[PDB]
């Protein structure tokens, strides 16, 4: 309804809440799609944008789709230079790398490194734990 | 000294925007 | 302590040089066999330097390699000569000390 | 009755090119990170 009213800002506040809750409910693909909408509505308008790129990638990792996460990283690095040089981009890259290697310890290290400089909120911790569990499950399987 | 002054100005502007 | 309780020198590779081994053992690690109290009671100081030399290819490096493992010694620190030198001023002397 | 060569040593003096400064730049980086964080809140 806010998008129809051309209130990009309220629409984004609502879609952030929607994507966050969808990701916490395990609907990671749909949350990633809402983050893609938030990115597109925010392009050319940046701090929230980095967060949007990171969260999109994290949802994709929680869906065990590291290729989509790598594409999201490349997209963000090409389309928004602030994501290119951001800690969020480097962190998402490091998480993609750890997921492709199946090294749940390296992922936990990168999480601690990131947390020391930019505190992980409860949402990121939950999603990162899910990603770690998916790695450990592949190791156990 | 220039960077510290810049930091001080940014902190003040953060305060004003928070208000 | 200073020599392993389980060792007899028959196992170690070095062969054909037995007198030299006895001389080294007698003049180098002998003073560190007793309890310390005797040495000061006798007024004798410990030896600090040992020098080995000979023609190229006689087995000295073999002795150096195997002595550490053979005689229950702390892992000896091995440094090649020309590795000490360095570029920046004071780096070499620091590296020695 | 004799000629000689020439050989180089050192780059500066007490300090060396490996750690040239190695402080005047690191602490500044910490200042710049603080700047970046404050800008993050201000723009938000
Ligand atoms: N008793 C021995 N005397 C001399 N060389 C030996 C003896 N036993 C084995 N070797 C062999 O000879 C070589 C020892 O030479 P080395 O002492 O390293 O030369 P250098 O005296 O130039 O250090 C090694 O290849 C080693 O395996």
């Amino acid at each position: 309804w806010y998008a129809q009213d051309q209130s990009v800002a309220l629409s984004n506040k609502c879609f952030i809440k929607c994507a966050d809750l969808k990701a916490l409910d395990g609907q990671y693909i749909e949350a990633s799609d809402i983050y893609s909408k938030l990115i597109k509505s925010s392009m050319g308008n940046q701090w929230s944008l980095k967060d949007y790129f990171l969260k999109k990638g994290l949802c994709q990792l929680a869906a065990t789709d590291a290729v989509a996460a790598a594409r999201t990283l490349q997209e963000g690095q090409s389309e928004d230079p602030n994501f290119a040089d951001s800690r969020e981009s480097n962190f998402l890259k490091s998480l993609i790398d750890a997921v492709n290697e199946g090294d749940s310890e390296q992922l936990s290290e990168h999480c601690k490194e990131f947390d020391n400089f930019m505190r992980l909120d409860k949402w990121k911790i939950t999603i990162l734990n899910k990603i770690k569990e998916s790695i450990q499950q592949q190791e156990d399987d | 000294s220039r960077t510290a002054e810049l930091q001080a100005e940014i902190d003040d502007t953060v305060g004003i925007m928070r208000d | 302590a200073v020599i392993r309780p389980d060792f007899k020198f028959e196992d170690l590779g070095v062969g054909g040089l037995d007198k030299e081994f006895t001389k080294i053992f007698r003049r180098a690690f002998a003073s560190r066999i007793f309890p310390p109290s005797v040495i000061e009671k006798l007024g004798i100081s410990h030896v600090k330097g040992l020098l080995l030399y000979g023609p190229p290819g006689t087995g000295k490096t073999l002795i150096a390699r195997k002595i550490g493992t053979m005689l229950n010694a702390k892992e000896p620190k091995i440094v090649n000569g020309p590795e000490i030198l360095s570029k920046y001023v004071g780096s070499s002397e620091e590296n020695i000390r | 009755g004799q000629q000689i060569f020439s050989q180089a040593l050192l780059n500066a003096n007490r300090r060396g090119e490996a750690k040239t400064a190695l402080a005047e730049v690191q602490a500044r980086h910490q200042e710049l990170l603080k700047l970046e964080k404050s800008m993050a809140e201000l723009t938000q």
